[PDB]
């Protein structure tokens, strides 16, 4: 019964970054061999682990998420880094476990006129603990006004769309992102290589 | 003040000098471990009118080391139990040898060693003959 990769990395729709996609991954042989000997990813990092060992492994969970960003913004999905992503949209820990992976879909996420589907959090009051995930709209009070619910000076909306057009750079265009976080918690395995 | 000036990870090299050839030098890299303790550290090296090339890379483990075949059996890398530094020991040095020495943390990489997050300011060796 091999795992459900397929699914996650040639899902037609990715999801936004700020309403980033969780899929556990379990009960299952993961074969990380379709990954880690193609060569369609610009990014492919792990931490605590190393990518040829994978097939070696086993782990209690194992959870994908994901979603897209600029490509000038996947520095970000990396431990301890700041900005609007790590800061409001999707945050790995300090001491994460897993890997990093992305890859150009410009030729699928980019509109002529702009793909305005793709969201992220521009404004937050705090910066978001690891691997949560915050889906509210309520004004943002930049000011000293309260908003109370009504958009306006000081009183912003915290989304906003990327507006992907395919004539942009490569850093402006969007990339597709899959994080793969592996689990140990003393409990039996779930996840394992094809050994 | 390594290439990103402002992040909330530094990377500090010290120990460069002036060596002879045949001889010995450590350099060390103040590095934030005991945080970020599944990130992978490495050393790099550019030499003038060269390309910056990888040298060693290690995990706060003091396991999954590789090495650059030209330092294989004379460069060891290593760490420190509380996870504060990395260092690099050189023996037998070579002319060849003389570069700015980089220390780096960053992911395990699949087509390369460490796919770098965070670079150091660099610390320079000269190797006389
Ligand atoms: C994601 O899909 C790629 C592309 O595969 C193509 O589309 C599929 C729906 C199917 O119709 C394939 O026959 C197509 O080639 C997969 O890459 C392929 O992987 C197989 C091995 O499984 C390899 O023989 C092919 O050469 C690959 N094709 C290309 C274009 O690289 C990939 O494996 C899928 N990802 C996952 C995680 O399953």
């Amino acid at each position: 019964n091999l795992c459900p990769f397929g699914e996650v990395f040639n899902a037609t729709r990715f999801a936004s970054v700020y309403a980033w996609n969780r899929k556990r991954i379990s009960n299952c042989v993961a074969d990380y061999s379709v990954l880690y000997n193609s060569a369609s990813f610009s990014t492919f990092k792990c931490y605590g682990v190393s990518p040829t060992k994978l097939n070696d492994l086993c782990f209690t969970n194992v959870y994908a998420d994901s979603f897209v960003i600029r490509g000038d913004e996947v520095r970000q999905i990396a431990p301890g880094q700041t900005g609007k992503i790590a800061d409001y949209n999707y945050k790995l820990p300090d001491d994460f476990t897993g890997c990093v992976i992305a890859w150009n879909s410009n030729n699928l996420d980019s509109k002529v006129g702009g793909n305005y589907n793709y969201l992220y959090r521009l404004f937050r009051k705090s910066n978001l603990k690891p691997f949560e995930r915050d889906i509210s709209t309520e004004i943002y009070q930049a000011g000293s006004t309260p908003c109370n619910g009504v958009e306006g000076f000081n009183c912003y909306f915290p989304l906003q769309s990327y507006g992907f057009q395919p004539t942009n750079g490569v850093g402006y265009q969007p990339y597709r992102v899959v994080v793969l976080s592996f689990e140990l918690l003393h409990a039996p395995a779930t996840v394992c290589g094809p050994k | 003040m390594g290439r990103d000036p402002n992040s909330h990870v530094q990377l500090v090299e010290s120990g460069g000098g002036l060596v002879q050839a045949g001889g010995s030098l450590r350099l060390s890299c103040a590095a934030p471990g005991r945080t970020f303790s599944t990130s992978a550290m490495g050393w790099f090296r550019q030499a003038p009118g060269k390309e910056r090339e990888f040298v060693a890379a290690i995990d706060w483990s003091n396991t999954n080391i590789h090495y650059a075949d030209t330092v294989k059996g004379r460069f060891t890398i290593s760490t420190d139990t509380a996870k504060n530094t990395v260092y690099l020991q050189m023996n037998n040095l070579k002319p060849e040898d003389t570069a700015v020495y980089y220390c780096a943390q960053g992911g395990w990489g699949l087509t390369q060693p460490i796919s770098v997050d965070y670079w150091g300011k660099g610390t320079q060796v000269t190797v006389s003959s």
